[PDB]
């Protein structure tokens, strides 16, 4: 059961807050 | 121009001892505690925010936040997720929260709440017209954008 | 792997609830509305039952935000220091609650800054270093990624 890592690793970089 | 935020930009920290009690250890760090006053704290803070980042940068922004002003990064962080990561919000949510005794300030323009997140996808008008009298419909647009 | 079963088997009624590194920017109120940290770690293991095939890294966070309260960025950095293995999700939070530390700095499997940080060393001990710590095969996964 493992998620892919690909998925992971740019859902991350989606989650991080942007500067305005 | 004018706008009538700035009775929240403009509170005097002299008028705020330093340090203020809801400043804790778990909150801030032995280099905010060494300030000298309220105000030596407002005039870093200040210093840092408007430095020049780009809005990818908010990893250095809360690492600059730390090393200069003694704020702890896990704080800095649920801050700038409050502030939809306006920085110059910062320096209001700072005299609020020492003013009022509160963390995070539960009525300040700028600053969303655990409340104000939640009224807005509760889609009942009611609700979302104060959010709007609260933030505007320009930060209101953006925390929308803020949830895609 | 079963010589780590040991990091699997904390009681959880030996952690009081809720646990002193459970803050407000990594739980949402769903998660200190559970009973006991029992209650939660059950939820827990019922979410990451559910069937997710590699792909569906999103509904999986929000499923465990929904069902648990972990907020979504918080399961999202650990599912990548774990390297994506679900299996070792519920040995994280044991032994963060348990050592009260995010992330447990000494658990195999759990993948920290300063182990990726000696990713990148040429020095044999270094690289024999991970291996003792992770496993030969959670070593060249994590190779894998790195060199992408």
């Amino acid at each position: 059961k493992m998620i892919d890592f690909a998925t992971l690793s740019k859902l991350k970089k989606k989650y991080q807050i942007i500067l305005d | 121009d004018f706008s009538n935020e700035d009775i929240y930009d403009n509170i005097d920290p002299d008028t705020i001892s330093f340090p203020p009690k809801i400043a804790t250890t778990d909150l801030f760090l032995p280099l905010f505690f060494h300030f000298g006053s309220t105000r030596q704290f407002m005039d870093k803070l200040h210093e840092v925010i408007s430095g020049d980042y780009e809005p990818s940068q908010a990893e250095k922004l809360v690492q600059d936040l730390c090393d200069e002003t003694g704020i702890r990064k896990n704080f800095s962080t649920s801050i700038l997720t409050c502030l939809s990561g306006d920085l110059m919000v910062f320096p209001r949510y700072f005299l609020n929260m020492f003013k009022d005794n509160v963390n995070p300030p539960p009525n300040v323009p700028g600053i969303w709440t655990h409340d104000d997140d939640e009224s807005l996808k509760s889609n009942d008008q009611e609700q979302i017209r104060k959010l709007v009298k609260k933030h505007g419909t320009g930060r209101m647009e953006m925390r929308k954008r803020f949830f895609e």
